[PDB]
């Protein structure tokens, strides 16, 4: 179905490729030409998955509980090269077929932003996401010299590898790109939270009162804080925060290997070593 | 800051991320400074032995005088190369034991002969030389104390943590391990082995002294944790690597050293080998390894001399 | 072949290209810093150390 | 004195002494209890 | 090298660029300064010459 | 009490599978706040039934909810229920999910990118209640910070570099000191039409407007205020509908593909 | 290109608003409102008025006496060295009482000097939260931001306060430093078996994952649409209009079903929020009814098992 | 030693120049103590020298 007032705005044309072929919706969705390459690219990575799963690491360790589910990068003895399909090479597969569901539904997402006529933000904000992903299958094994170090497709076994990847640096909380990705994370989530609440509080104002207005918003924080930001710039504030976390979070992991391979308070020696104490 | 790729090395299953990485450039560094020292060519089979010939050997008595006096060139290039033969010698008198050098020097050789015999589930055939911890210097590099710490007002109690320390590879973590754990026998585990609480008092502030005498460890081999560790379960073995049992025993090897070796040697040393706490120069994972996975790269020095072995 | 400039802006075309260029040129000299064969970095009388005495540079591994 | 009202607001200045009294008399008890000499809740 | 040298001050704020070129070379002459001191060989304070005079009479801490 | 509930059963599991039944009836609850827009879904199923079958999905629509105005200006529920609405466009295609074509004109069908809602005819009020977007003329006390190039005197220039007009006026938000919309002059009839500062690329060094939305030609079409110096709820979406159309119909090209 | 609406292009100067007026009683709102330029840029130039009231100035004087005596504490740590402080300032912290004190005061410098501070400072946090509360209330606003807060005090209180009692000793609780507290943080799932395994910080980093997620979803979406003034969300709220539209189609037309410009805030504020809810029951879960995370793991099918490539043999079963 | 040097108060602000130049000189000052007391050598209140009271 579509919304009530949505009839109006389902028009022809925006497709970056296919023209009025692929250009149709089923039921909510728009797909267009990336909507069916990201579909199918989507469902066979997720039927490889569930291949991967069949199979599993061995006979005896096969296992369909979806925590336990693990599709593993190859061994780092293969390097960049593929691996036999049981010893990595389906992780190989499945993680092209995931940049190209990925790539295809940030590029649908341009086709529909076309559509409508609004800004290109939401698959601008979307490629940080996708790049923070290819950094960690793609970037990173690549400078590493091994898609071996990538991590592997399972609910637990890739907490395991973040795990490991950071105790491979002996004290993984003092990289200081993920400090910083870190602080951004954390004020991306205060900060959800105070537009969340300072929406939600001016439109459901107290028992007998009417909808605030633009001024009590500005006037909320100032009493608490001594500054509004302001109702435009706090989707700003919200969208660099979110996305400044992503990207210094792609920059800790690359750093963490291929630009340091000693333990991470050791990097600090700098600062420590600075004849001035 | 670094330049990729790193020399890399997979010790677990493929995904789980136990893996070694070397900076190519940084390792070359580090092996050209723990290079071994050629070994001496072999003592001629035969001749007078050390029994009826010298007066004063209590360790080395079971060689002849031709190994014996290899013995002691080695032992010369590995401890006093500088100060030469005189360092562990009073001037004309070989037999005197009138000089520290010399008391401490036999009970060397019987630190080294004890653990080339007795610790080969630590040193595995490869053994120590003199020259593992010296390294052509009367004293080792690579030596610790107890360590008091940062200095405090007369009245705070030190915390022992909370400054940054190479002790513990510059963490924030307490920056005196060896004290607890490689001299006394401090429980290093922390980890409850039960899914549900069943009596396991140990303070997570116990954890951060396990957690700097591992920094520590990784500091003194080059490696990280996953090295011996699967980080998913520290304290489960069957996911470990077989080095964490070679460093299982390295732990005890280390305290017999401490304990039994040089804390009794603590009257005979001056008072320039003693720490503020007037413990003397005790052996570390650093002053074997100093930096690498195994001492001098897993070179192979003590075979080629007998007397480094009990009889 | 003037025809590319009448369909190319020459300042982005130039910007373009010696972006490209320059990326190029650093990518390559990277690729030959990554092989020790051609690291001129390591001097021109670099001798790798030698191994003696069952030395071995890494731990064993998988 | 007196006039140091014409200056300082009573309002503001009252919950600020009481406050800043507040918090020294909770500090005082509190350095006297970590004191084992002065820690008056032992045997 | 060049006699028509001075129209470059036409081009770039003569003001801007001598607060940068102060600045830079301020930063530039306090990098170098550092970077020899944390250097042992270019270390003047603690070279040791001109045979320093204090006396480290304390049991030392060998590990740190 | 202790951690183990069965010889299985734990705390720590029953605590995490009372969070997933909260969660559960969080998402419930949330999606009955989504739904208070656009409900009952409009579709061929309810089409095809004349209206009998409602499509709203799981969880179904919840009770109204007043937002009550500020200055007496009504009271809106938000799960209304608004009258139907007729396009301006045809199908490409019969079959279900095809696009529609907008009839004559693309830029004046009000179809697709320039589709708007009929939004309340009155103008958006600040804390006191005074008009919020307002030219500069009348928000005397307003004024463009030094720093900052004045928009007034600047040319505006369309999508094909063609001069559209000049920058008569800047409309500001007083209740947050902004610039809303520049009111331009448009040198084909001299009638003055407003300019979304969303679609303003300033050129500062040439005082230029850059409008890539629309061409020159198309200022002439601009929908206009009733009042020369408030612009209602109403109109602020027709304005800014009509330039956003122009990012798909301004140029051939526009409508794709790439390839 | 287009104008993406990431920096003010102009800016306009206003007189600086003074502030919805407050209801009789209230202090009069302090500091003279500035016009920072590049502040401007990004947001709004003005910074003040703010209210300080009587809350506010007890949290100040409570909130300082915590800081002092953590930078005291710090300070006579390097033996009142300024410049030892400074190089070591990140290594620096008050360290929780010893973990034979129990529950019990020990003494200033064995841990009494870190409680005064965790009490100073948890004091000045509530009644922050009162003011909070306050504000709000002499608005006319909903306490939507105090509920928020208080999640965000709850997991604060757990990490200092209610485990380290549940657990019946102080040195469980958090030191007052940069880098110790992050080796608390490591030692924390180190201690108690990969708090990796934690369900409830699997949760707490689904939501805290999901508040990016949401906010740069929210973010660009409004300024996709800030054209259409969708950044007047008040207004597109009350009177939905194209700019609402238009964002709700999107998100419907990418993963076939979207939300309002008024409930989106519902999924931000309720994600922020279950960041931290989830953040202190798994805190409060951990060592008290859960020994080992990795082995509760295990025990309820949730950790992988790897093929068996690499072991070791156990030396203490001998 | 250039004699029409006085121009450059035509370009740069006189006020800021003493603001930076004052604030620039206390932070190299107090740089250059600092590195001083660093040092075993140069460290005039850590030396010893005179005499040792404690
Ligand atoms: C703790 C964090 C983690 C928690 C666990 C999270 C687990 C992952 C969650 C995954 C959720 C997937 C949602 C998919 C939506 C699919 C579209 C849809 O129909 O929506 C149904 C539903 C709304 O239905 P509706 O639009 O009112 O119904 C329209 C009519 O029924 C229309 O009538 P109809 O007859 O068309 O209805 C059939 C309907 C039936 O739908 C279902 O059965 C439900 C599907 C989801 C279950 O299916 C469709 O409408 C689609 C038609 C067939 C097309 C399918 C193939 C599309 C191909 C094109 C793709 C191009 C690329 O949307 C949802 O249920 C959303 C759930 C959101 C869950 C969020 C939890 C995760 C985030 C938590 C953290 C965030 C902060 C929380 C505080
Ligand atoms: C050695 C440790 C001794 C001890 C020795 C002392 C000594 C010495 C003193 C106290 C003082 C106090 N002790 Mg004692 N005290 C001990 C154990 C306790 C215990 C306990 C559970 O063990 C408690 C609850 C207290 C509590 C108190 C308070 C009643 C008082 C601090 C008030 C204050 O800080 O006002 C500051 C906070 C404010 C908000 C000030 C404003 C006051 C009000 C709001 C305004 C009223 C105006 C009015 C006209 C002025 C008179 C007020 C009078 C308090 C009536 N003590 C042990 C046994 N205690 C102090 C005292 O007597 O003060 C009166 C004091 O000098
Ligand atoms: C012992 C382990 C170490 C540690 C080791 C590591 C390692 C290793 C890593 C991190 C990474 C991170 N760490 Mg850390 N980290 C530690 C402790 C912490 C603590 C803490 C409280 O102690 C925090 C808050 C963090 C926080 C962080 C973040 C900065 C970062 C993860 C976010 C991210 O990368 O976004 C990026 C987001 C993505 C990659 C998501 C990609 C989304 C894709 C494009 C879309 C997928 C679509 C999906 C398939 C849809 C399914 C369909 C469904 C139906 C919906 N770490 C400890 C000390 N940390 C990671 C990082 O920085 O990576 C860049 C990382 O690799
Ligand atoms: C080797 C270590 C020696 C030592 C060797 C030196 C050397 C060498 C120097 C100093 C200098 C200084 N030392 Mg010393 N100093 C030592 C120990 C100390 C100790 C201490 C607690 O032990 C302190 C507090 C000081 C402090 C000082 C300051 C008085 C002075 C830094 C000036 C400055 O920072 O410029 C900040 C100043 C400004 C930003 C404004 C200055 C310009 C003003 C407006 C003009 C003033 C003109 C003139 C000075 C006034 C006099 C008028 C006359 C008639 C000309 N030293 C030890 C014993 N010290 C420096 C100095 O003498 O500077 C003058 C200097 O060159
Ligand atoms: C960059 C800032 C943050 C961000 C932003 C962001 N994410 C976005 C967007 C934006 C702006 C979208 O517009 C897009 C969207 O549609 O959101 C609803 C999206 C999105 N972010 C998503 C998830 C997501 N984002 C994450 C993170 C973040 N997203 C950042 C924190 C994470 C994390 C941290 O884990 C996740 C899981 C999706 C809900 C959606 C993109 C949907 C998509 O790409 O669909 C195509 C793919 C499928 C339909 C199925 C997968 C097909 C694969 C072949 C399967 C294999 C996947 C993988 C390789 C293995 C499994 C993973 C294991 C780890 C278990
Ligand atoms: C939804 C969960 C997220 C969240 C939410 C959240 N946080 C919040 C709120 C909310 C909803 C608030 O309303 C509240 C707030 O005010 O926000 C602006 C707050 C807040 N979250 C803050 C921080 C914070 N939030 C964090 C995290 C999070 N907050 C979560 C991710 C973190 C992290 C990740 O570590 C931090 C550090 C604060 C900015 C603020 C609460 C401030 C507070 O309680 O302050 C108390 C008072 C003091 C400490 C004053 C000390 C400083 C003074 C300058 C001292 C000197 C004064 C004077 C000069 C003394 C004079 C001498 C004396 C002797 C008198
Ligand atoms: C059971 C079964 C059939 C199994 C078979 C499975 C097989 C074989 C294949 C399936 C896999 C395949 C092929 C998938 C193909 C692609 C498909 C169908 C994708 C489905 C879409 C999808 C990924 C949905 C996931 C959405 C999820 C989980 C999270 C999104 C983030 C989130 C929490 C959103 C909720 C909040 C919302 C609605 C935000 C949007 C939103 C924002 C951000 C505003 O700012 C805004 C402003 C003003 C008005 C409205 C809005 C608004 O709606
Ligand atoms: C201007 O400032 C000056 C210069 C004067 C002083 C400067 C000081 C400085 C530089 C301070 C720096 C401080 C820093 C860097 C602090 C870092 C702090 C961090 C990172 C803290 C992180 C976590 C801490 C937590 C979570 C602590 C939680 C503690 C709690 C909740 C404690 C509660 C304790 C209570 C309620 C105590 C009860 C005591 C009982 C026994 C009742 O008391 C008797
Ligand atoms: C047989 C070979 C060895 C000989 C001949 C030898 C000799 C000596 C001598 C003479 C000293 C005293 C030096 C001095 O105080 O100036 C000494 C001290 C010491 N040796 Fe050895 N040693 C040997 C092997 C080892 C080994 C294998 C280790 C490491 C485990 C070791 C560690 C130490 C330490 C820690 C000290 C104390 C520091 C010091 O006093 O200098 N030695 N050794
Ligand atoms: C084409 C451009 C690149 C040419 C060179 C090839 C790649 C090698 C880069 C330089 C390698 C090197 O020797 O660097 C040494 C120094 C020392 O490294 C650093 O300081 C770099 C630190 C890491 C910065 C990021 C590198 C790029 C990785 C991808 C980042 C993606 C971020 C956005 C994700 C959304
Ligand atoms: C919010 C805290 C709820 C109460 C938790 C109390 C746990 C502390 C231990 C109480 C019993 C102590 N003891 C030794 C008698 O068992
Ligand atoms: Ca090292
Ligand atoms: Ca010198
Ligand atoms: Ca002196
Ligand atoms: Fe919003
Ligand atoms: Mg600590």
């Amino acid at each position: 179905a579509m919304l009530s007032f949505e009839r109006k705005y389902r028009v022809r044309g925006g497709t970056l490729i296919g023209g009025d072929l692929f250009d149709f919706w089923v039921g909510p969705f728009y797909v267009g030409f990336f909507g069916v390459a990201g579909f199918f690219f989507a469902l066979l990575g997720v039927l490889l998955i569930v291949w991967g799963a069949t199979i599993g690491p061995n006979a005896e360790l096969q296992t369909y509980n979806i925590w336990q589910i693990s599709i593993a990068p190859p061994d780092l003895s293969y390097g960049l090269g593929m691996a036999p399909m049981t010893e990595g090479g389906l992780w190989q597969i499945i993680t092209i077929c995931a940049i190209g569901a990925f790539v295809s539904w940030a590029l649908r997402e341009v086709e529909i932003c076309r559509k409508l006529g609004i800004g290109f933000h939401i698959p601008f904000a979307f490629a940080f996401a996708i790049g923070a992903y290819l950094v960690l299958v793609v970037v990173r094994p690549i400078l590493m010299g091994a898609w071996g170090h990538g991590f592997p497709y399972g609910i637990l076994s890739h907490l395991d590898w973040v795990s490991n990847v950071g105790y491979q640096f002996l004290h993984f909380h003092y990289n200081p790109a993920h400090m910083l990705a870190i602080t951004f994370f954390f004020t991306n989530c205060l900060a959800l939270s105070m537009h969340g609440s300072l929406i939600l509080s001016v439109t459901n104002p107290q028992k007998g009162e009417e909808v605030k207005t633009s001024e009590h918003e500005n006037t909320f924080f100032r009493d608490i804080v001594g500054y509004s930001i302001g109702a435009l710039a706090i989707h700003r504030l919200g969208l660099f925060l979110a996305l400044s976390a992503v990207f210094w979070s792609a920059v800790c992991i690359v750093i963490s290997g291929p630009f340091w391979t000693r333990g991470w308070p050791e990097w600090w020696n700098w600062w420590l070593e600075l004849p001035l104490w | 800051c670094e330049r990729p790729p790193p020399e890399v090395v997979q010790k677990g299953y493929r995904g789980v991320a136990m893996e070694q990485n070397y900076n190519p450039r940084l390792l070359e560094a580090s092996i050209k400074a723990n290079l071994p020292v050629e070994s001496l060519p072999a003592a001629a089979p035969g001749g007078p032995s050390v029994s009826d010939v010298y007066e004063n050997v209590q360790v080395l008595k079971d060689l002849s005088v031709a190994e014996f006096t290899r013995t002691m060139v080695a032992v010369t290039t590995w401890v006093a190369p500088k100060e030469g033969c005189n360092y562990c010698h009073v001037p004309g008198n070989w037999a005197s034991d009138d000089i520290y050098t010399k008391v401490v020097s036999r009970r060397m050789f019987e630190l080294v002969r004890a653990t080339n015999s007795n610790w080969k589930d630590h040193v595995a055939e490869t053994g120590v030389t003199c020259y593992t911890c010296h390294r052509g210097n009367p004293v080792p590099k690579y030596v610790w104390v107890t360590d008091p710490g940062p200095n405090q007002p007369s009245g705070v109690t030190p915390t022992g943590q909370n400054y940054a320390s190479s002790t513990v590879a510059y963490s924030a973590l307490p920056l005196d391990p060896y004290t607890p754990f490689l001299d006394q026998s401090n429980e290093i585990r922390v980890i409850g082995q039960t899914a549900l609480p069943a009596g396991n008092t140990t303070s997570l502030k116990q954890a951060e002294w396990t957690y700097g005498l591992m920094m520590q460890i990784s500091d003194s081999l080059g490696v990280n944790c996953t090295f011996c560790h699967n980080s998913r379960s520290f304290y489960d073995w069957k996911q470990s690597t077989p080095q964490r049992t070679t460093a299982w025993y390295a732990i005890r090897h280390v305290r017999d050293i401490n304990q039994n070796y040089i804390w009794p040697l603590n009257d005979a040393l001056p008072a320039s080998r003693k720490g503020p706490y007037g413990d003397p120069f005790k052996v570390g994972c650093m002053t074997c390894h100093q930096g690498a996975y195994k001492p001098l790269y897993g070179a192979q020095m003590a075979k080629d001399y007998p007397a480094l072995y009990e009889s | 072949l003037y025809k590319i400039w009448l369909a190319f802006d020459p300042r982005m075309a130039l910007i373009g290209l010696g972006a490209f260029l320059f990326a190029l040129a650093l990518f390559i000299h990277y690729m030959l810093l990554r092989s020790p064969e051609f690291d001129w970095l390591l001097g021109p009388d670099y001798a790798p150390v030698t191994l003696s005495a069952g030395m071995s540079a890494l731990p064993a591994g998988r | 004195m007196h006039k140091i009202w014409q200056i300082f607001d009573p309002r503001r200045t009252l919950v600020a002494l009481f406050g800043f009294l507040f918090v020294l008399g909770l500090l005082i008890h509190f350095i006297l209890l970590s004191s084992p000499a002065f820690n008056w809740l032992s045997g | 090298m060049s006699p028509d040298l001075w129209k470059i001050w036409l081009l770039v704020d003569p003001r801007r660029i001598l607060i940068a070129v102060f600045a830079f070379l301020t930063v530039l002459g306090l990098a170098i300064h550092m970077i020899l001191l944390s250097t042992a060989e270019f270390n003047w304070l603690e070279d040791g010459v001109p045979a320093a005079t204090v006396q480290q009479v304390t049991p030392v801490v060998p590990q740190r | 009490m202790s951690a183990a509930i069965t010889e299985y059963m734990d705390v720590a599991q029953l605590t995490i599978w009372a969070f997933w039944f909260f969660f559960a009836g969080l998402i419930i609850y949330l999606r009955r706040e989504d739904k208070r827009e656009g409900y009952p879904l409009d579709s061929d199923r309810t089409e095809r039934s004349g209206g009998r079958v409602k499509v709203v999905g799981f969880p179904d629509l919840a009770e109204p909810k007043t937002f009550v105005l500020p200055h007496n200006a009504g009271t809106v529920m938000a799960p209304r229920v608004e009258a139907p609405t007729s396009i301006n466009a045809t199908p490409v295609a019969p079959f279900p999910g095809a696009p529609f074509e907008p009839n004559g004109d693309p830029m004046l069908s009000g179809f697709g990118p320039s589709a708007s809602p009929d939004r309340a005819k009155h103008c958006d009020l600040t804390f006191e209640g005074l008009p919020k977007i307002v030219p500069l003329r009348v928000a005397t006390d307003f004024s463009i910070a030094e720093r900052d190039p004045d928009p007034r005197g600047m040319t505006v220039v369309g999508l094909d570099g063609e001069v559209a007009g000049t920058v008569s006026d800047v409309w500001v938000d007083r209740s947050e000191p902004q610039i809303r919309y520049l009111e331009v002059k448009v040198a084909a009839g001299g009638k003055n039409v407003l300019l979304p500062i969303g679609f303003s690329r300033f050129d500062k060094k040439a005082r230029k407007v850059k409008v890539a939305a629309i061409k020159a030609a198309h200022f002439a079409n601009v929908p206009t205020l009733a009042k020369p110096d408030q612009i209602t709820l109403y109109e602020e979406d027709k304005v800014c509908a009509y330039y956003a159309g122009g990012k798909l119909y301004a140029t051939a090209e526009r409508a794709g593909p790439l390839l | 290109p287009e104008y993406q609406n990431i920096f003010t292009t102009v800016q306009v100067r206003a007189p600086a608003y003074p502030g919805v007026p407050l209801p009789k009683g209230s202090l009069p709102r302090i500091g003279k409102p500035i016009f920072s330029y590049w502040a401007g840029k990004i947001g709004d130039a003005q910074i003040g008025p703010i209210y300080l009231g009587f809350t506010g100035t007890l949290s100040i004087i409570f909130g300082f006496m915590a800081i002092f005596i953590i930078g005291f504490n710090m300070l006579a740590s390097v033996d009142w060295n300024i410049i030892q402080f400074v190089k070591h300032f990140f290594w620096l912290g008050l360290e929780p009482p010893a973990p034979q004190y129990g529950l019990t005061i020990p003494p200033l410098s064995e841990g009494g000097w870190w409680l005064m501070a965790g009490f100073f400072l948890t004091m000045s946090i509530l009644l922050w939260w009162v003011r909070t509360y306050k504000r709000a209330e002499a608005l006319g606003m909903s306490q939507h931001l105090s509920w928020a807060f208080a999640a965000a005090i709850f997991f604060y209180l757990s990490l200092g306060f209610i485990r380290p009692v549940m657990m019946g000793s102080w040195a469980e609780a958090v030191p007052f430093g940069i880098f110790p507290h992050l080796d608390w943080t490591a030692a924390f799932s180190i201690r108690y078996g990969n708090l990796y395994y934690n369900p409830f910080h699997m949760l707490s980093i689904a939501f805290l994952y999901g508040s990016a997620l949401l906010f740069a979803m929210h973010g660009a979406t409004i300024l996709a649409v800030s054209r259409f003034g969708g950044d007047r969300e008040i207004d597109q709220i009350t009177d939905r209009g194209t700019a609402a539209e238009r964002a709700a189609i999107f998100w419907r037309w990418t993963m076939g079903f979207n939300a309002s410009m008024e409930s989106i805030h519902r999924w931000a504020w309720w994600c922020a929020v279950l960041t931290v809810i989830t953040a202190g029951i798994g805190i409060l879960l951990t060592g008290t009814v859960v020994e080992n995370w990795y082995l509760w793991a295990i025990k309820h099918g949730v950790a992988p098992a790897y093929p068996e490539v690499v072991t070791a043999v156990d030396p203490y079963a001998t």
